[PDB]
């Protein structure tokens, strides 16, 4: 669908407080 | 969730609470489309504890945050039309294939607090399911093993190498499971606990920026114990079954 | 706890 894109985060280009910790683990 | 922190509003809009319509908080689950909820089979069918719920015993609560509070003009409560348990769910030994789909009676309307998670494709599973990479677990489960949060909790955890998972327990592990958590010497800690079962283990793709549900909280031995890991159902390995029932 | 939910959901 429009899956996995949160209305209050990805859709507005705002990041939640700890998602960077995930992205930094991907290598 | 042990050693987690409060989720921000709208941070996990696919989070679902399973609620007995009698009331008690039965388990977590996740929203994968406007009419389908994904959860662990053991939330609905577990003969050793005489648990066998049908469609008429349950309610799905979507868009929540506060654990006990009815949240009007925000949550949506839906009834179930039908429950489907994996045909080879092995409750007698393992919890192998610990997965179930729940069809809602009517489509839920998406909003800022309600929105579905994606299911992984083979390529997404191949790039993200690697020892060391972190995923996120959310739920209203207990805060300690031996105590309930006021709001939805969140914790980020690293996937552990399969040999380490296998050597931490006496239970036979299968290819339909993966384990996650920090090692005793890793400094950090955290885990799912009673009440978090059925909820989602999700990862954010660095390729297209979408959240993907890789795992389902399935079982653990205690909560946040040193040398022990949380075990999850491997969603991508069971994806053909999912697509078949949904059709 | 658990605040009661409306009777419509039953």
């Amino acid at each position: 669908a429009d899956c996995g894109l949160r209305p209050l985060f990805e859709k507005k280009s705002l990041e939640d407080k700890t998602e960077r910790e995930l992205l930094e683990s991907y290598i | 969730i042990v050693e987690g922190s409060d989720a921000e509003i709208g941070m996990s809009p696919w989070q679902v609470m399973l609620f007995a319509k009698h009331e008690r908080f039965l388990c977590g689950a996740s929203l994968i489309s406007d009419r389908w909820v994904l959860t662990a089979a053991h939330c609905l069918l577990y003969p050793p504890w005489d648990k066998n719920f049908t469609e008429n015993d349950l309610l799905v609560r979507i868009g929540k945050h506060s654990r006990t509070r009815y949240e009007r003009n925000i949550e949506k409560i839906s009834m179930l039309e039908k429950i489907y348990i994996h045909p080879r769910y092995n409750w007698r030994e393992n919890l192998d294939r610990d997965i179930a789909l729940m069809k809602l009676k009517k489509p839920v309307a998406f909003s800022d607090y309600i929105h579905p998670v994606c299911l992984p494709d083979r390529e997404t599973a191949a790039s993200l399911l690697q020892a060391g990479y972190k995923g996120r677990v959310t739920g209203w489960g207990n805060l300690k093993e031996t105590g309930q949060p006021s709001v939805l909790q969140v914790v980020n955890l690293p996937i552990v190498e399969r040999p380490v998972c296998k050597d931490s327990t006496r239970i036979r592990i299968t290819d339909n499971m993966f384990c996650a958590y920090y090692k005793p010497d890793e400094g950090k800690r955290g885990d799912a606990c009673e009440g978090d079962s059925g909820g989602p283990f999700v990862m954010k793709s660095p390729f297209n920026n979408r959240w993907y549900q890789m795992g389902i909280v399935s079982w653990g031995e205690g909560c946040d114990r040193d040398g022990k890991y949380g075990f999850y159902t491997h969603v991508f390995r069971l994806k053909k079954w999912i697509q078949k029932v949904i059709d | 706890d658990f605040e009661e939910i409306p009777e419509e959901y039953l």
